[PDB]
């Protein structure tokens, strides 16, 4: 009983982790400030009048 | 402007100029010799925008105002070290639960020692952050799915203590 | 019509509280001062902040403001707003909150022949340096600093003011109407001196303030009773472990790991109620700090016995003797250190 | 702008903003209290203190600030400093930290007729009784008590806010396009009402409803408590040669002593009544205890005796413990807030 | 408003807030001072600190502020600024960390009589003595002594406006009920200014405490440890465990000691009843501990007379606590 | 007996605050700076603020206000309220979470000369980048950066008193001794001001922690914690404490790096040594528990050599960094 505990425990905790530290490294902010709006608003994209 | 409205003074963002033609500032200045970097959050984009409401009253105070946008990211090494790595370690030593001889008389023990310190790291967490009810923290979620699991191989080692 | 209405108008319709009340530039003012102490509010060690609640007792002579009571039908006192006199501008040097002056603007008192007395209720929050040695059985020797913000020693000159009998008042004065005892500090004694020193090294214009030295002693009972006793007794079932058996079923280690880590949040606490001050170690943590030690020490000989009944015994003689030793030592430093005897009068009377 | 300056200077020529504008000696200044919530910025039940920032919408009519726009270049309407015009002294009366007044004057609107409109920004911390009872599924009813400090109901009328249409939108405003949203608290209703006297003064209270959104206290704090115990009921499965039985029991009676120490902070001090989550942590201190004793006597004790009584107290303890998870649970759940703000 | 605009406009033409709002200086101001308790905000028995939320009904005659309501329409009460007019200097003798005297100066109700009812609220944090002993189910009897500074009794008087305080809009606390209250003026001299008798009002209020949040959260935790305390010795030896159970019994009883130790003054003058309660058990732990290893160093007789003397002493000592 | 009044009024009759006092508006207005350090409050790590007890001793001539004692009975000094006179808008830079500029405006000594002594307090909560490396022995340098917020350098020009702070009132420390003090002159060019440079001084101290509380409550309780760890070895497996005391060791461990964790701002710049360590430590039971398991599942002496001799090895490298 307690090697298939460990057989059925060990892996489910290990995808668990995995998955949510995964989850949580891939988040990156989106590359425009304004979702929708192709423009970027920096410093060198100056939008000449 | 809370005493003036639209009607009374007109917001707009700073122009600038180069090769002789201007163009709006539409971002955060940062200055290199009064900026100070922070050692938790880059800046990663800071635009600025003149927002008019266009539904508001010409006369209304809430129908303009510029709003400068700080979209800073956290430094997570700090964390990293200091929290995930001894946060997850704890929840790993749990599976070495099962391969202590039950003869030793120590599995509970360990189980319960890692709920503890589990308990211990979400009692920190929470007070590290706000409770809000958006959602659950990512770490926070591994703490509940760690605590599940230790509660669960408790019950296992109870049970072939038993047996 | 009113008396006081007129006295007012003859006193101030041609006075300024910008100068002095002196009739030549080099004329000090002489200022009587009398700190009254109503009580000792607290005494923060972590923040060291003594806080004090006082009645500043300000007396002096302003010429502008002399009436005889003959001429303004027998008015002997006239209250007036502090802002419409000049005032020394007493402030508390010391103070680190940065609230250099009085809580309350009282109105000044202009009794006649020209005595003018201000007694303003303040609230004080002064840096007091904290010997944490002795502690809980320590005392400390806070001091107030009070002086002019704006003039000199050539300007304005302070003076103890003087009891009914002609004794000079060298001291932090206490009215028995209005002191209320505090519960954890003690007074000792209050003396005060009128310091004096040069300006610059050029001897630049003299510099003088009045410093009150209030030596204050901790009441310890409370700290004896929910600290000093848990710790002993902690202490004490270190040396238990001995004598439980040197085979499987002897918790010596287990039980000596828990005093220690019982230990730790005791020391936890102390260094709660502690300032993080590294002048000097408190004896009290001092002593955990050794007892944690033999503990360490005590687990190591368990560890080498059950790896053993007559070396667990002589152990247990040894740790025993070791510890005793230790705590009288470090208990009678802190037995020892009574307030030393002082050729100050007490400040409370008996 | 010199019509402008022109017809400010003349307005407040002879002005007395400390003198209400009573045009009678027996009339009566008619104001409407309106407000706007931007942001319910916090709710403290260790102080049964609600922090909010509020836009108050006062209107009124001042006789002495009316025109005529055709002599005066047209100005229809103009916008003049608050402190130059006298302004009903509107208080919130049961703030919690003593600060009755709006944070910011900022200027009144004033119309051609004398209406005179003011908007000022107020940070606000009312006292609000909180109910304790079931948390962390319960809804709290706060209240907003503004009225003049000083004048009579014989001298300034308070009235509730209309709605833009004229109705008697007797609501707490919020503008759910630019509302700063609480991250725990929902607002379900927010009416107002005129309270009449029982010399005495009228008042205007507004009403928040904010119901906790129960999901960080269901993850952080119930899960806990409910997995110590269900380990503290496995305890009595375990067999006493395993000689573990006293240790796991222990450890899982200070867990739970912890987490209601913990609980103890976030609830409020006032004792007038017992959470129902404080109640289950109480109840199941109460077995984990019994549980201990329970333990300890079967060790004194035979080994089958011991074994029987160990799965005979598994059992009671077992139904005790979820007849009473049950019952706390579906009372905790069942008692929603209403929808009526005033039942 | 054009009558009150010209009545407020006369009054203060010449107006002095300077010298007293007497016709001839020998007369005294009489004042008549009523406190009105609208909450009882905190009460710090660490700090021995009552933060109370009131507002001093002051009613005094201003001598030159009369009016004759007919020469304005029949104007016979006006509200004005109080910062203009002279007020008693009431401040709060026993403060501790706040204001001495009233900062919200709100508006004052003139009569034509020329009766001034001023009611300002403030925020008392009055010092108290508290009374721990009898902690949680303790009652604690706090005063606030108001009194004119500067004025003396022979130059201005204050009279209580009721022999107690106006408790009508006073919002329930939900941790201590006020048994009693009552004002009672004194005449005190002080060392300062023997001269003079210097009169003040000294409101009393006692409170008692509501024990049932510190009876749920505090004692009934530590009387459980307390029982369990006594069950090690119905543990055989055989188990292994009674020195397991008898530390974590001690480590539970040390952490509650440290909260008691921080919901209580560490003023010396008194030990309080459930602080003797945890010496006690603490030094009864200790003898426990010290037994069991003597007898772990016949067994079981000595197992259940130790059980029995444990528990009997445990409901005795429950009792004479209780 | 009303000389004095006189002199005030007539300086101050048509005098004006707004304009630099300076004879023609192309001069430049010298002030000299002189920062006293009475009181070291505060050194928040955390929060990364320095909050400091100064006197910010400012000296200028003011050219208007001159006058002849001859004509005034000798009156050779007077003392002046601070808002009716100019003055140098002095703003500390650095600001976290307190005042830009002087608030407490206390009275400035005026002399016949013109020249005008003030000396204000003030508490400054500077920004400080708290190093946390060498923590609990770590030096802090620790800076002040005052200087004319709206006057440029070729407006208003500010010198320093001395090349370093005055510490004469400086009340000592409990927890930080000042190594080290000095104050520099500095003009930079901003974005938004290209065509002129603003002078600023930046006063700096290198403070050294005094590391013996932080030695007594968190070095030695962690120190005898990790000792522990290794007794684990030497101790048989049929006593089963092998396990008790390995995850009592962990929890401890755990406990002394959550406070440590607390006591140390979360700026993710550079980790601490002390922190790592704990991390190291924290690995190494975790191995020694592993092991430990394994042992009792079926090499302790062996483990216990190796425990004893690389614990060693660190504690005396410890020691060394840390002197
Ligand atoms: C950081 O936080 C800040 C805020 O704190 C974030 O800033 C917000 O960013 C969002 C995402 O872009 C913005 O939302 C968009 O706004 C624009 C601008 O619209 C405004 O101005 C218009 C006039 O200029 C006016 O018509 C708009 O009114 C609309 O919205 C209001 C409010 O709901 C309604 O009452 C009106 O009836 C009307 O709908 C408004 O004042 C909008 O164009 C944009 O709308 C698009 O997207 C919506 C949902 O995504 C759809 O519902 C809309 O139909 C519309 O759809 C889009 O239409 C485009 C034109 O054809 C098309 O090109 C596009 O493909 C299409 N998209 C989709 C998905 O169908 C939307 O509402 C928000 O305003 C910003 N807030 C500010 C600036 O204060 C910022 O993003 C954050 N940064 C991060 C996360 O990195
Ligand atoms: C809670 O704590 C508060 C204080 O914080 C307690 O309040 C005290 O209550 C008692 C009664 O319970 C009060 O005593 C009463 O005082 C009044 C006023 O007395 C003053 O004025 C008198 C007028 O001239 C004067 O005679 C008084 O002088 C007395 O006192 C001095 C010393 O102070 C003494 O030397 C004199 O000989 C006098 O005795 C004083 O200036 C007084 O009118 C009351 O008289 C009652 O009692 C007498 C007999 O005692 C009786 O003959 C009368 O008919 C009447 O019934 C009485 O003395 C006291 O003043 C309050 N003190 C304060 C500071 O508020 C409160 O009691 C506590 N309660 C609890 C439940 O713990
Ligand atoms: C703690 O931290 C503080 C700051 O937080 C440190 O303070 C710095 O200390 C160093 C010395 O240790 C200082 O450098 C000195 O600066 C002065 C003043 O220089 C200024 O004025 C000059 C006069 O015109 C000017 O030339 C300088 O221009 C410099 O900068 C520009 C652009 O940045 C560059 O183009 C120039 O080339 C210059 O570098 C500047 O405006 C200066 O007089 C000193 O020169 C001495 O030393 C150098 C060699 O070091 C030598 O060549 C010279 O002959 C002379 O002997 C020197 O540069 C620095 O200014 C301080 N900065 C601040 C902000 O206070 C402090 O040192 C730290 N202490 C520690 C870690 O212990
Ligand atoms: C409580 O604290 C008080 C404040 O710290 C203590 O008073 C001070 O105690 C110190 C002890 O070192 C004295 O310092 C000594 O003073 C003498 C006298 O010289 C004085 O005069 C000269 C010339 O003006 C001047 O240079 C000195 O500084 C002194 O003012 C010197 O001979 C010694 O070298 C040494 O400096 C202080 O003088 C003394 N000050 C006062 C105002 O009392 C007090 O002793 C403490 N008491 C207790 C019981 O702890
Ligand atoms: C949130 O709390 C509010 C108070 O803090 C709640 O408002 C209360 O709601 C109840 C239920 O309707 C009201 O009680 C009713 O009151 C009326 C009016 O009473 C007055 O007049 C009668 C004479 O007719 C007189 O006897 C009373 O003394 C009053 O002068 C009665 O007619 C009803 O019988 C009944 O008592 C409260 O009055 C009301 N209070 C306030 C201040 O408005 C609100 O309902 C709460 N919300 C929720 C969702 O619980
Ligand atoms: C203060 O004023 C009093 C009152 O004028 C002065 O005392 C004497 O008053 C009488 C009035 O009858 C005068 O004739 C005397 O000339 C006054 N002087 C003396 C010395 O008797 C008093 O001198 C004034 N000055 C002080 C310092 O008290
Ligand atoms: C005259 C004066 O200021 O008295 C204040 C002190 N008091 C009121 C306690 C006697
Ligand atoms: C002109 C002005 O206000 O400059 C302030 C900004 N500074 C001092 C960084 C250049």
């Amino acid at each position: 009983v307690d090697r298939l505990c460990l057989f059925v425990v060990t892996p489910v905790m290990v995808v668990g982790t995995a998955w949510i530290f995964l989850q949580g490294v891939y988040n990156q902010p989106p590359p425009q400030p304004f979702p929708g709006d192709p423009y970027s608003y920096n410093v060198q994209d100056k939008r000449f009048i | 402007s809370l005493k003036y409205t639209a009607k009374e003074i007109t917001l707009s963002l700073k122009q600038d100029a180069k090769e002789n033609r201007t163009y709006p500032v539409e971002w955060i200045i940062i200055d290199p010799e009064g900026f100070t970097e922070n050692g938790e959050w880059e800046i990663v984009h800071r635009p600025a925008r003149v927002n008019v409401d266009p539904r508001a009253p010409l006369d209304s105070p809430s129908r303009q105002d510029i709003t400068f946008y700080l979209i800073i990211r956290r430094k997570p090494l700090f964390y990293i070290i200091n929290i995930l790595v001894p946060c997850v370690l704890i929840s790993f030593m749990v599976n070495l639960v099962f391969y202590l001889p039950a003869d030793s008389g120590e599995k509970t023990s360990v189980a319960i020692s890692v709920l503890l310190a589990q308990s211990v790291f979400l009692l920190l967490i929470s007070k590290r952050l706000p409770a809000t009810s958006m959602a659950i923290p990512l770490i926070g979620k591994f703490l509940l799915f760690g605590m599940v699991l230790v509660t669960m191989v408790v019950v296992i080692c109870v049970i072939v203590l038993n047996i | 019509k009113n008396e006081e209405l007129r006295l007012y108008h003859h006193l101030f319709n041609n006075y300024d509280p910008g100068s002095r009340p002196v009739r030549e530039p080099e004329d000090t003012v002489t200022i009587s001062l009398k700190v009254t102490l109503t009580n000792l509010i607290s005494l923060n060690e972590k923040e060291e902040t003594l806080t004090t609640s006082v009645w500043i007792g300000i007396d002096w002579q302003d010429y502008r403001l002399n009436y005889s009571k003959d001429d303004f039908g027998g008015i002997e006192t006239l209250r007036v707003p502090s802002e419409l006199v000049w005032l020394p501008e007493i402030v508390l040097e010391n103070n680190i909150d940065g609230q250099f002056g009085v809580a309350y603007d009282a109105n000044v008192l202009v009794y006649e022949g020209g005595s003018v007395t201000w007694l303003p209720p303040a609230i004080y929050r002064s840096v007091c340096a904290v010997e944490v040695t002795y502690f809980p059985f320590d005392w400390q020797n806070c001091s107030l600093i009070f002086r002019s913000q704006t003039y000199n020693a050539e300007e304005v000159e302070f003076t103890f003011a003087v009891d009914n009998d002609g004794k000079t008042i060298n001291k932090i004065d206490i009215d028995t109407e209005a002191y209320t005892e505090n519960g954890e500090w003690a007074i000792d004694f209050c003396p005060g001196v009128i310091r004096r020193h040069h300006g610059g090294a050029t001897d630049g214009p003299g510099e003088t303030d009045v410093i009150y030295s209030l030596i204050i002693r901790r009441k310890p009972l409370f700290y004896v009773i929910n600290i000093i006793v848990p710790c002993v007794l902690i202490s004490g079932l270190v040396l238990l472990a001995y004598f439980l058996p040197a085979q499987a079923g002897g918790q010596k280690c287990t039980v000596s790991i828990n005093v220690l880590l019982a230990q730790t949040v005791f020391l936890f606490l102390i260094a709660q109620k502690i300032p993080e001050t590294s002048l000097s170690v408190p004896l009290l943590g001092r002593f955990l700090i050794f007892v944690m030690v033999v503990a360490t020490l005590i687990v190591m000989n368990c560890v080498i016995v059950l790896n053993g009944n007559a070396l667990d015994n002589i152990c247990f003689w040894a740790a025993l003797v070791l510890f005793s030793v230790g705590s009288s030592l470090i208990f009678l430093g802190a037995y020892f250190n009574r307030v030393p005897d002082l050729p100050y009068a007490p400040c409370i009377q008996p | 702008s010199e019509a402008e300056g022109r017809l400010r200077e003349k307005l407040f020529s002879g002005y007395d903003s400390s003198v209400r504008p009573a045009r009678e000696v027996g009339d009566r200044v008619r104001v409407s209290v309106g407000l706007i919530l931007a942001q319910l910025i916090s709710l403290n039940e260790k102080d049964e203190e609600m922090s909010t920032k509020v836009y108050l919408d006062l209107e009124w009519t001042d006789y002495r600030l009316s025109w005529d726009p055709a002599e005066h270049d047209g100005i229809d309407s103009l916008r003049i400093t608050a402190e130059s015009v006298w302004l009903p002294d509107v208080v919130l009366l049961n703030n919690n930290d003593g600060n009755f007044d709006v944070a910011l004057d900022i200027s009144v609107v004033v119309s051609s007729d004398g209406s005179v409109r003011w908007q000022p920004p107020g940070i606000y911390r009312s006292s609000c009784s909180i109910q304790v009872t079931y948390f962390p599924f319960d809804w709290q009813n706060c209240t907003m008590v503004f009225s003049s400090y000083s004048y009579d109901s014989s001298e300034v009328s308070l009235q509730t806010g209309l709605g833009p249409d004229g109705q008697g939108h007797q609501e707490i405003h919020i503008h759910e396009g630019t509302f700063i949203e609480n991250g725990q608290w929902e607002i379900i209703h927010k009416p107002s009402r005129l309270i009449q006297p029982p010399g005495q003064r009228q008042e205007v209270i507004f009403y928040l409803i904010i119901r906790r959104k129960p999901l960080f206290y269901l993850v952080n704090v119930i899960a806990p408590c409910i997995l110590i115990t269900l380990l503290a009921i496995f305890v009595f499965y375990l067999p006493p040669d395993a000689g573990e039985k006293m240790g796991l029991s222990i450890f899982a009676l200070l867990t739970l002593t912890v987490f209601l120490l913990l609980l103890a902070d976030k609830v409020p001090e006032t004792s007038l009544s017992v959470p129902i989550i404080i109640k289950y942590l109480m109840f199941t201190m109460v077995l984990v205890t019994f549980s201990v004793i329970l333990s300890v006597v079967v060790l004194n004790l035979w080994q089958f005796v011991a074994m029987v009584v160990d799965r005979l107290f598994l059992w009671t303890f077992i139904i005790f413990t979820s007849v009473g998870t049950l019952v706390i649970f579906l009372d905790a759940t069942y008692h929603l807030p209403p929808p009526d703000p005033f039942p | 408003s054009e009558h009150e605009t010209r009545l407020v406009a006369k009054l203060f033409k010449d107006y002095s807030s300077v010298v007293r709002p007497v016709e001839d200086h020998r007369q005294v101001v009489e004042v008549t001072v009523g406190l009105q308790l609208i909450q009882l905000i905190n009460v710090d028995e660490v700090n021995q600190i009552v933060t109370t939320n009131v507002r001093l009904k002051q009613q005094w005659v201003d001598y030159n502020l009369k009016w004759n309501p007919d020469d304005y329409g029949g104007v016979k009460k006006i509200h004005i600024p109080s910062e203009k007019i002279w007020r008693p200097d009431l401040v709060l003798y026993n403060n501790a960390d706040g204001d001495f005297a009233i900062v919200k100066f709100t508006k004052v109700l003139l009569q034509y009589t020329g009766h001034i009812t001023w009611t300002p609220p403030a925020i008392f944090k009055s010092y108290c003595e508290i009374i721990v002993t009898h902690f949680p189910f303790d009652e604690q009897n706090c005063s606030m002594k108001l009194g004119t500074w500067t004025y003396d009794g022979s130059v201005v008087a204050i009279n209580p406006e009721s022999d107690q305080p106006d408790l009508s809009n006073f919002m329930e606390s939900g941790e201590w009920v006020i048994k009693e209250s009552r004002g009672w003026k004194h005449s005190v001299t002080y060392s300062c200014c023997p001269d003079t008798p210097y009169l003040d009002i000294t409101y009393h209020f006692v409170m008692q405490r509501l024990p049932l949040y510190f009876i749920v959260n505090v004692i009934i935790p530590c009387l459980l440890f307390s029982f369990l305390t006594g069950l090690v010795f119905y543990l055989p030896t055989d188990s292994g465990e009674k020195m397991t159970l008898s530390i974590s019994v001690l480590l539970s009883l040390t952490v509650f000691l440290l909260v008691i130790v921080e919901l209580i003054p560490s003023t010396s003058s008194a030990v309080p009843l459930i602080g003797k309660y945890m010496l006690f058990t603490m030094v009864f732990v200790i003898a426990s501990i010290i037994i069991t290893v003597i007898v772990i160093n016949v067994a079981m007789v000595m197992d259940h007379i130790l059980l029995g003397v444990f528990m009997l002493v445990c409901i005795i000592g429950t009792l004479a606590v209780f």
